[PDB]
């Protein structure tokens, strides 16, 4: 409810996804995409696309 | 203030007459006494009104007329021209008879206390009086339970600025306030009340007792909020006082708690400084398990978690406060985390290319807790680590920028020049010594 | 002269001080005068002093009411002569 | 304090000067405001003289005394209370003026 809140929370979700992908990557040098997908709970293709975008 | 028509002689003349009138119901007696009170009030004589108020309150309380004494108190407080000292003395008499009320039940006490608090509401000459009455009220309330109402009625009073109180009782009121706030379950409010006292106050010999209770309450607050280093500092301040430091059987539990809570805290410059300072303490040597425990968490040497969890576990378990029951299960996990953090802080200082399997062997973390822990400690920013999961390698070393390399080379060359100068200046000295 | 401005500044001054819960500044600001931004603080100082005189350490409504009568009486002008209006 | 041996001192005459200090004067106690003594010829700081009291101020505070007391004043008892609540109370009880929150009064006209 309060349509503004949800319309903003979509972009908030995108920002949080980027931030979490930044946090898990920090203690790594050659991390595996499968492990990253397991930690974030996302899919390999979507994780790869988001990673390329960032 | 002077009466100019002093009634003291007239007062002692009329008092036996009123006592003779006091053999029966005091209605006429209280009427005549109120006439005397009016005479004194128009004369503005404090000394006469002292005994007038004392005798009338004693007469009303003797016949258990508190249901009328409250109304007489209200009327006399509202009386125009009544001397402030007279009201303070009479309400002092009321409280003094209240400790000797004995037969009075809860309703009479509650009504008398309410009348006293409303009468002395918003006044200066009866500040300490109202504070003490409210303390008695809050004791009565908390005896029956009702923690919320008692807690807020005591927390309404701000005792720091009462002024008329002496510095022996404001501290007591603050301590009672904090204790009731803790009982309510408002630790933030308890800490709020805590900063009111200033530590310079406790630097006195007579406040030795209150210091221990105040610091113990602070320790309880910080323990519930888990600021272990703050608990260690407060317990150190407890230890530094004479009454417990002199007594071996009293500082020994205090020093044991100090050791445990200093070891339970995470790393940091303050923790290292405090652990070194306590290690230098001579009283610690008398303790046997605590000295060894401090040795364990000070030496740059990896320790096995099961060895600690089966060696020092009994001595730690037989205790209170920390590692002392089911409610202290919250502490053992913290100790395991601290020992793992120490192991990593040692390995990163020594190792450079530790493999994942041996890293799990040393830390004893199963398989993934190791990577999780490494991630958390590097995210906070204590250690420089980088995992290589496909290769199963950890690069604990920090790559060195050219600035660091050249600064180290310059420092080495400077040390070399200084050493060659010292050698040149010692050669001549020894040549003189053995050329003689 | 605006009611909102006097309300705001009265509340600002009262917040730092020890106004009693049963004390209403709205009752004080019912009438629209030419009250300056300084007099409407010295009035509260006078009310505090009046409360201190009666040994009360928290100012009540009865002292705020009396303070208005002693710090702001008139500007004289012509209001002393009602027949002009 | 331009340097350890160069100071910018005013003069009662009015002109400013760049004056070298002596060797015994404690250089620490030399900030904006401290009165100093200047040698007439070479204009060199000599002493660290304390603050000044203008003679037209001592001539004001050194009035005789006055022998009348508050008893001598008659009729005026309420206004005496009003004046004393500003003259004596802030100077001998600055704690009620704190918890109540009143700003201490300055003037009594």
């Amino acid at each position: 409810g309060d349509e503004l809140t949800r319309s903003h929370f979509n972009a908030l979700y995108d920002t949080l996804l980027e931030s979490n992908l930044c946090k898990i990557i920090e203690p790594f040098e050659c991390v595996e995409i499968s492990h990253i997908s397991k930690i974030i709970g996302l899919d390999t293709q979507q994780v790869e696309g988001k990673l390329s975008q960032m | 203030i002077k009466a100019d028509k002093d009634y003291s002689q007239i007062l002692k003349e009329e008092f036996p007459k009123i006592d003779s009138l006091a053999q029966n119901d005091c209605n006429s007696a209280l009427d005549q006494l109120l006439v005397l009170e009016k005479k004194t009030r128009q004369a503005s004589d404090l000394a006469s009104s002292k005994e007038v108020l004392a005798k009338i309150v004693d007469l009303l309380a003797s016949r258990n007329k508190w249901d009328d004494l409250n109304e007489q108190l209200t009327l006399l407080s509202k009386k125009h021209g009544q001397l402030k000292l007279s009201i303070q003395y009479m309400i002092q008499k009321v409280m003094e008879y209240l400790k000797s009320s004995k037969s009075l039940d809860l309703n009479t006490r509650i009504s008398v206390i309410e009348t006293i608090r409303v009468v002395t509401e918003n006044k200066i000459f009866v500040e300490v009086e109202r504070a003490r009455v409210t303390k008695d009220l809050v004791e009565i309330k908390k005896e029956e339970g009702k923690i919320d109402e008692a807690a807020d009625i005591l927390c309404e009073l701000q005792v720091e600025t009462y002024g008329s109180m002496e510095m022996s009782e404001k501290i007591q009121f603050i301590l009672e306030q904090m204790e009731l706030s803790i009982l309510k379950g408002d630790y933030s409010q308890a800490t709020v009340l805590s900063r009111k006292i200033l530590k310079k106050t406790f630097k006195n010999p007579k406040y030795e007792s209150l210091k221990l209770e105040y610091y113990n309450l602070l320790v309880k607050i910080s323990l519930h909020k888990r600021e272990y280093l703050e608990v260690a500092q407060y317990l150190q301040e407890i230890y530094q006082t004479d009454a417990i430091k002199s007594d071996e059987a009293k500082w020994k539990p205090v020093l044991s708690h100090i050791v445990y809570f200093l070891v339970l805290s995470p790393y940091g410059n303050l923790q290292n400084d405090l652990i070194h300072k306590i290690q230098n303490d001579n009283n610690l040597k008398k303790l046997e398990s605590q000295e060894s425990l401090v040795k364990l968490f000070t030496t740059n040497e990896l320790m096995r978690w099961p060895i600690v969890q089966k060696t020092y576990e009994p001595v730690l378990n037989e205790d209170d406060l920390a590692f002392g029951g089911e409610a202290n299960k919250h502490h053992w996990e913290d100790l395991q985390k601290r020992v793992i953090e120490h192991n990593l802080r040692v390995i990163s200082e020594y190792y450079s290319r530790i493999t994942l399997l041996r890293l799990n062997e040393l830390l004893d973390l199963t398989e993934s807790q190791t990577e999780t822990y490494i991630s958390d400690l590097v995210n906070q920013g204590i250690i420089y680590a980088k995992v290589n999961r496909p290769a199963k390698i950890v690069n604990f070393e920090k790559p060195k920028n050219s600035s660091q390399l050249l600064n180290e080379w310059s420092h080495n060359v400077d040390e070399l020049l200084e050493h060659i100068e010292t050698i040149g200046h010692l050669i001549t000295k020894e040549e003189i010594m053995h050329g003689l | 002269r605006d009611r909102r401005e006097r309300r705001l500044i009265f509340g600002t001054i009262a917040s730092k001080m020890s106004l009693a819960p049963e004390a209403d500044l709205d009752s004080l600001i019912i009438r629209n005068d030419s009250l300056s931004g300084a007099v409407i603080a010295a009035i509260m100082q006078e009310a505090g002093l009046r409360a201190v005189r009666k040994n009360r350490y928290v100012i009540l409504q009865s002292d705020l009411e009396e303070a208005y009568a002693t710090q702001v009486k008139t500007d004289n002008t012509v209001d002393k002569f009602d027949f002009y209006k | 304090e331009l340097s350890e041996e160069k100071y910018i001192v005013k003069a009662s005459s009015g002109p400013r000067y760049i004056v070298g200090v002596r060797n015994s004067v404690d250089r620490s106690k030399l900030k904006k405001g401290v009165r100093v003594t200047l040698d007439i010829t070479t204009l060199t700081i000599m002493r660290i003289l304390p603050r000044e009291t203008d003679p037209l101020v001592y001539n004001m505070t050194s009035f005789e005394q006055g022998e009348i007391t508050f008893d001598g004043i008659g009729g005026l008892t309420e206004q005496i209370r009003e004046l004393r609540e500003v003259i004596e109370l802030p100077l001998k009880n600055p704690e009620i003026f704190q918890r109540v929150g009143i700003k201490p009064p300055k003037g009594v006209l």
